[PDB]
């Protein structure tokens, strides 16, 4: 019964280790093999990658994630109206530091002029909640003019 | 006979109270409150992320909000009358409490 | 005493099929129904279908 007792615990425990194994198997596989979309699935953060160490009866990852800091608070909006037409950045998010308008990727503040490279049109200026108006360069206009 | 419960650790007000702070973490900021402190974001810019990240364009988003809202809003009314009207929606953790 | 042995390692081994279950139906959600981004998950290779 003492035997049977230990065996029935071990099994269970077993079973426990199991499902660590599989869990480290799999960070292993998305973590170090891969880089990780899930998020907290390979640490806090952004993952960028992880480097397994060994230990006893055991596995360590080291996750390197980059994590965000040194927020602005800026004024956004969700379009651009120009000559009628509504503007919505390809990728980032129009951002103003007061008085003029950028668009900025979202993850780092990186301010580059608006215009009709970074940003596609969609229909026009009445349907839009909260659309700003703002002029947005055309990059091909002074290439023309000059 | 020898029986004895001990309580949680966490309160039901300490889990509800970590259940508000996820909510108002995921509505003011998106997921960026996961990766680093709580950047706030306006809804509505949160859900054109949310639909680019569907591989949706997010003018679809801004051109049909007041529908999107509108199919929200409904879909979380419908939650309330499906979970007033059927005790057994809750099976799983009745089952566990059997 | 043989049967609660039984139905002790029956219970134990019903969790380790309930764990390959749960990730068989997994790989049938991400894999089939899917593409997965996962590395390694729907086999080696990046993964078509
Ligand atoms: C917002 O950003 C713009 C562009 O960076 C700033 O405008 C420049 O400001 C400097 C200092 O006054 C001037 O030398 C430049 O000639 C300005 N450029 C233009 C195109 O006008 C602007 O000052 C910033 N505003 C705030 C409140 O930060
Ligand atoms: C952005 O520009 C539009 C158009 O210039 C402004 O809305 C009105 O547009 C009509 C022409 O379509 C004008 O006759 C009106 O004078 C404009 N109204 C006003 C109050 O200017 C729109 O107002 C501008 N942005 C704002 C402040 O929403
Ligand atoms: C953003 O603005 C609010 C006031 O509107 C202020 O309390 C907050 O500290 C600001 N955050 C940053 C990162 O500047
Ligand atoms: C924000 O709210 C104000 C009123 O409080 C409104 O005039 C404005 O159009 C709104 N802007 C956006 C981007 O929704």
């Amino acid at each position: 019964q003492s035997l049977q007792t230990y065996v029935t615990q071990q099994l269970i425990r077993a079973a426990e280790i199991r499902a660590s194994a599989n869990l480290a198997a799999t960070k292993m596989s998305e973590c170090v093999l891969g880089q990780s979309k899930r998020v907290d699935f390979c640490g806090k953060g952004y993952h960028l990658m992880s480097f397994p160490q060994s230990a006893p009866h055991g596995v360590v990852f080291l996750h390197v994630t980059y994590v965000p800091a040194q927020e602005k608070n800026f004024t956004t909006a969700p379009a651009i109206c120009h000559d009628g037409k509504a503007h919505f950045p390809r990728e980032g998010v129009f951002v103003s530091n007061g008085t003029h308008w950028f668009v900025t990727q979202r993850n780092f503040y990186e301010p580059q002029i608006i215009t009709t490279d970074n940003t596609f049109v969609s229909g026009n200026c009445d349907v839009v909640i909260g659309i700003v108006n703002n002029t947005v360069y055309d990059p091909l206009q002074p290439e023309l003019d000059s | 006979n020898g029986l004895t419960v001990l309580p949680p650790l966490l309160t039901d007000e300490m889990i509800a109270q970590y259940t508000s702070a996820l909510l108002a973490g995921t509505i003011t900021s998106g997921w960026t409150f996961g990766a680093g402190a709580a950047l706030q974001i306006p809804f509505a810019m949160q859900m054109a992320y949310r639909f680019n990240g569907i591989g949706v364009t997010q003018n679809v988003l801004y051109e049909n909000q007041k529908l999107i809202a509108n199919q929200f809003n409904s879909a979380i009314g419908k939650i309330q009358d499906s979970l007033s009207s059927t005790a057994s929606a809750l099976g799983k953790l009745q089952d566990v409490v059997n």
